[PDB]
């Protein structure tokens, strides 16, 4: 009686806990991708500071050359110009000259004595200016190096904190990777997990959605004005600001591969083929090693860059007209909820976040909310 | 005209009568007279003779960095050859580079101080055009108004150093010459006066026998001109022994100091003048003394 | 040709040598001027000759007044007389030929004529032997005779002798007086001042005595 | 005693007998004597000025980096204090740091150009043996290239030019001076001899009784000193008046072209020496001239 | 004291003034010396004085041979002698007081004695009134007597007179001879050369005659 119930409970105890831990800590892995996004922004700032420090070292070497060679050799020269009174020169020459002065008066007026002293004074003014400029350039290089070093220290502290957080989140991600799921469970719980991930994606899309429609309307208005100018016997050329506003997110257009390549790498799966069960494949998947990026198929606004189960901190950069090739398992975040990213420009550097084993750029060609074939979407 | 011959014979006999008295009088006249004729070598030779230009302001405008080989003629076409200027001393660029190195200014900084910016320029010789004081002065800045030449080190030179010779020297030597050319007159006149005073007795004797005022005079005049003439001739025999001897010393210092000053001697055009002047001095002294001692014996 | 009209001569200092002397001597006339020592004889001869100037009175020589004579016309007065001094007034650096010949040279004579006349006048006194000697190489009487030869060599118009026979013995003194007389036989007025009493006692000539600057002799 | 007074009175009597002749003789002597005095004045003043200007240069061997305190001690033990050297002018390091700063060259570059590499100047005046340029010649290079200091700031032969100028103002002025002293010698001698010849007629004193030669001589010796002495007395007055005239003009020119190096006169000792020498020369000339006559008036 | 032994004198030039003169003159012995002109009288007096040197023979003065006298001893011999020349040889630029007084100055005598003795000697010859006049301001006779006064002032031992009377009248000549006699009466040896006859005829003294340098009297 009760023995059967106890045995059934013992056999079916931990499956739900394992699945819940897997899903929740895959979301936590996507959160770790967001933390790595902060760390990577700090690392890009540190790389900019390191380039600035290298430029400051080059400027310090140029200052070495100019001012320190001035000091050593050209101040041997300067103190020799002064030695023309101090060391083997002049000694306050006031002795009367003899008949037929071969220079020796023009000398002390402006020649190897007088113009020597005149050019010495000119070069002393030049060297005082050079020393003031050396001090100014040393101050400038020190300010650049202090900006670089303060940025490096702040970024190092932030990166250490983010590294501790990412270690904790990586333990969580292993706890996620512990478990697996079943088939009808796949259908149901995968509908739920995709609902949650797309709910985050749609929060980001509602934050950053108006841009595409506004740009499409602006492009339509520009085209209408250009057409009407011909009807009025003129030509309506939009200004630079007007052209920039109109062509920001004018739409994805026909898929022909005319946009920047999101990432270079091999492709494994094909759009419309058998990906998982009888469900049609959402799009072509770039199967390769982890770290390969992904972005929009055309210029537009980023519809999503945030933690999402399965797709990681997916950079779902919408190319316009509903086409959002998400950066699956993205480990970064550049265009957050409210910002925009175009084709090639990744709102997030893809990786192995969100539970995905490696970078699989499942670029879903979403046409009217439905999957489309991406095979002819590569022309250049 | 036997009176002239008789008077000359008497004067010659009177001179020959005392060979030691005559010789010691010619000796002092010649020595007292060679000083004007040997100190005239100095002011004729050397000084005046070797007149080597003077501290003239050949100094000129200082050209800027725009000066070049072509600009040198352009400055000449404006000031260095079109305005007042005689010669060209444009030592621009490398010209006043090695010369500046070998002068009192030591080199070696040029290899260290990039390139020497020797302020360009070009010493000029203001010809008549600008030669004149005012011709320069005002138009000196007008000369500056030519091509480029950022500055204009044009100067003056000479200064007071050209006064401690036109002043101190210009009076002392003239004073010394005046002293000597008074001493020669004084010594000749004194010698002749004493010679007449020695033989005043014959003047008295032949005056109180009749005679005339002019007969008594001739043997004394001809014996006073012959004393100046013979004492000046020996000064020309001297004053060439000394000058030729001094030629050795001047020749030695020629190479040691520089330009070789050339010494020379007295010319005929001045030798004849000296002989004539001494003869006239002796003659007039004899006339004065005899006329003074001829109104004494007239009671 | 000699006239003294109240002549007086006082030298500078206050010694009145001559006082109120008046007399007359005709052309061609001999006379003896006698007096004591310091009387005024050589002063009178000096006044006649032209050496001194009177303080008062008049002297007429050859009819022309000479009491005030210009310094230009004196050499033409002193040339007409032959004067024999007391110092012998010789040129001691010349020969005796030159001493005797200098009056002819002054007057401007020729050369051979000078030689002949000097030789004649030196023979007349006995000194032709000594014509090449300087006057230092002569005795006192010989220098006196050189002066006497000088005086007569030019045929004068007056002879003025001032003790011309001192330093000469009696034979030579008589010879010199005979020479003077033979010159006076031609028409030469002689006036001879003498200190000899024997010489004048043996002849009959006018005798002007002079006693302390007072003639009272003629 | 009394003979001295009698002889002096006779000398003064025959001096004042003919005022014009003695005055003319004195004037001739003074005029002939005022020339060498002025020449000696100008020579002495020029010599003093030249000595004050520059006796010797301070040019030495320029020290390399090897110079230090110990190296300066070694340079002293070698050349700077043991070889030809009068004083020590080792201005090594900071000694020739402020001095260079306050020299004609502007300072202040030390604060900017790290440290000023001032040389170790080791100036020393060589002794008289090493003073000569000919003595210096190779030894000067040898002294410079001995040890320590590397370079050598050689002299410009200004001392040699001064030496040549001094040699000229020597030889030439020496010949002028000997000529002038001979001139005054002969002037005094001839004047005394001619006066004695005029008053020679005193064979009477020698012939009359035993007026020994000593008795005859004294009126003539004392009358010869009185003639030379009065010539020297008038020269001193005449010489000093002349330089005062040529002083105000001369002194002004010196101030413009440098410093007013005026002209000084004679010390008391110089004047006494001149008077004594002139009197002595006159005495000697009188003795000679009189003894000449005392021999030809004897049997 | 005077003595000549075969003394001869030929002047340089070829003129034998004297030949073979020999004589003796004792102390205090007056004598006259006579002859024609050019005989050789002043030459004899010059040999005695020391002015000339004999070419032969010997001369003795006071017993000392003076034929070869030195030049440092002639002064004392000439001091022992009072001589009056024919030229008067007197200084022309000193007062006659100085001329008469110079022998006393040379001798070395005091001042009061000089004044007293010069006054006495000037008065003896009659010139005391002219003690201040220069010799140019005198006549021939007055200059002669200045010479005589200078001679007789020093009280000599031999007096050598060389025609001391020419230029003096007869009364003055007698006065001068009487002065020489008053000097000779003391013991002074007088030798008087003269060729006037009225003086040596009225007095009986030894007379030495010369004729062309040969003593015809002795
Ligand atoms: N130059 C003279 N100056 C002044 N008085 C003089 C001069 N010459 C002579 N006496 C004086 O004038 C007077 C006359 O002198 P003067 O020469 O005429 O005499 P004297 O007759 O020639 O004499 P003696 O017969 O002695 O030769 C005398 O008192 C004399 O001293
Ligand atoms: N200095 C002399 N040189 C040469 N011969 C001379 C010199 N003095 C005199 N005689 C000559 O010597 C001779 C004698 O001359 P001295 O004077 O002795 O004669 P004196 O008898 O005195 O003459 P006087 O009676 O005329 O005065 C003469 O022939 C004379 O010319």
């Amino acid at each position: 009686l009760k023995s059967i119930q106890a045995d059934i409970a013992a056999k079916e105890r931990a499956v739900r806990q394992k699945q819940q831990q897997r899903a929740s800590l895959l979301a936590q892995l996507k959160k770790q991708e967001e933390a790595i996004s902060e760390a990577t922004r700090k690392l890009r700032e540190t790389q900019n500071t390191l380039n600035q420090l290298n430029k400051q070292i080059d400027e310090m070497n140029a200052s070495i050359a100019k001012l320190e060679q001035q000091k050593a050799a050209q101040e041997r020269s300067l103190a020799a110009q002064l030695d023309a009174a101090f060391r083997q020169g002049e000694h306050t020459g006031i002795q009367l000259i003899l008949s037929g002065e071969e220079s020796q008066r023009g000398q002390r007026l402006q020649a190897y004595f007088g113009y020597l002293n005149q050019a010495r004074q000119e070069t002393i003014a030049q060297l005082k200016q050079t020393r003031e400029e050396v001090a100014m350039q040393r101050a400038e290089l020190e300010e650049k190096q202090s900006e670089q070093q303060t940025l490096l220290y702040e970024q190092r502290a932030q990166q250490a904190k983010l590294t501790q957080a990412l270690n904790e989140r990586k333990k969580t991600l292993a706890g996620l990777e512990s478990s697996i799921q079943q088939g009808q469970q796949q259908l149901s719980e995968l509908r739920a997990n995709e609902s949650r991930l797309r709910n985050s994606i749609a929060r980001a899309e509602a934050a950053a959605k108006a841009r595409a429609e506004r740009e499409a309307r602006e492009a339509q208005a520009v085209r209408d004005r250009q057409k009407e100018a011909t009807r009025k016997g003129t030509t309506y050329k939009p200004t630079e600001s007007e052209k920039s506003l109109m062509s920001r997110t004018g739409g994805l257009g026909a898929p022909r591969g005319q946009a920047f390549w999101p990432v270079r790498g091999p492709t494994l799966h094909r759009y419309g083929e058998q990906l998982q069960g009888e469900l049609r494949w959402k799009g072509m998947v770039i199967g390769a090693s982890e770290g390969t990026e992904v972005k929009a198929i055309a210029d537009g606004r980023v519809i999503l860059a945030d933690w999402l189960q399965g797709y990681g901190l997916v950079v779902v950069v919408e190319h316009g007209k509903g086409d959002m090739s998400l950066y699956g398992y993205n480990q970064s975040a550049l265009v957050s909820v409210g910002s925009q990213v175009r084709a090639g420009q990744p709102i997030a550097l893809v990786g192995s976040s969100g539970g995905q084993g490696r970078p699989s750029l499942y670029f879903e060609i979403r046409r009217q909310g439905q999957a489309v074939n991406p095979q002819p979407w590569l022309g250049r | 005209n036997e009176q002239v011959r008789y008077a000359f014979h008497g004067a010659l006999q009177d001179l020959k009568s005392k060979p030691f008295a005559t010789f010691l009088t010619v000796m002092v006249i010649a020595i007292s007279l060679t000083l004007p004729s040997v100190c005239y070598m100095v002011y004729k030779n050397v000084n005046q003779a070797a007149t080597q230009y003077y501290p003239s302001p050949q100094i000129t405008v200082y050209l800027q960095k725009t000066l070049d080989d072509d600009a040198a003629a352009g400055v000449v076409a404006q000031l260095q050859a079109e305005q007042g200027v005689e010669k060209v001393n444009y030592l621009s660029r490398e010209d006043a580079l090695g010369e500046f190195r070998n002068w009192s200014g030591f080199g070696g900084a040029l290899d260290m101080l990039e390139e020497n910016p020797l302020p360009a320029v070009a010493v000029v010789i203001p010809k008549l055009d600008f030669q004149g004081t005012e011709s320069l002065n005002t138009l000196r800045d007008r000369i500056t108004q030519i091509n480029g030449i950022d500055e204009v080190r044009m100067d003056d030179s000479w200064f007071a150093r050209l006064a401690a010779l036109t002043g101190l020297v210009g009076r002392v030597s003239a004073m010394i010459g005046v002293l000597m050319v008074a001493a020669v007159f004084l010594v000749i006149g004194n010698s002749v006066r004493l010679s007449i005073f020695a033989r005043r007795d014959s003047i008295n004797v032949q005056k109180l026998i009749g005679a005339t005022d002019g007969f008594i005079l001739r043997p004394f005049l001809y014996g006073g001109a012959l004393l100046g003439f013979s004492g000046a001739l020996l000064s020309l025999i001297l004053s060439e022994i000394l000058v030729l001897r001094l030629s050795s010393a001047v020749a030695e210092v020629a190479q040691v100091f520089g330009t070789k000053f050339d010494i020379n001697g007295l010319s005929f055009d001045e030798c004849l003048l000296l002989l004539l002047v001494c003869s006239m001095i002796g003659w007039v002294a004899a006339w004065l003394a005899t006329v003074q001692h001829l109104r004494h014996f007239t009671p | 040709m000699i006239r003294f009209e109240h002549v007086s001569k006082a030298y500078l200092g206050g010694r009145q040598a001559l006082q109120g002397v008046t007399f007359h001597m005709q052309p061609g006339e001999m006379a003896f001027l006698t007096g004591h020592s310091g009387a005024g004889k050589s002063t009178l001869l000096k006044l006649i000759c032209g050496i001194e100037r009177p303080s008062a009175g008049k002297i007429w020589f050859s009819g022309h007044d000479i009491t005030r004579l210009k310094n230009r016309e004196v050499p033409f007065l002193r040339r007409q007389i032959g004067m024999i001094f007391q110092d012998h007034h010789l040129l001691m650096d010349r020969t005796v030929y030159d001493n005797v010949a200098i009056p002819l040279i002054i007057a401007g004579a020729s050369g051979d004529d000078i030689r002949r006349r000097v030789s004649a006048a030196l023979d007349k006194v006995g000194l032709l032997d000594k014509a090449k000697n300087f006057p230092i190489q002569l005795s006192g009487g010989e220098q006196q005779r050189v002066g006497i030869a000088r005086a007569v060599v030019n045929k004068p118009a007056v002879l003025l002798a001032d003790q011309p026979t001192g330093n000469l013995d009696d034979a030579l003194s008589e010879g010199i007086l005979r020479l003077f007389e033979e010159f006076n036989r031609v028409g030469v007025t002689v006036l001879m001042a003498t200190h000899d009493i024997n010489l004048i006692s043996r002849r009959s000539y006018r005798m002007l005595t002079l006693s302390d600057g007072h003639l009272h002799g003629g």
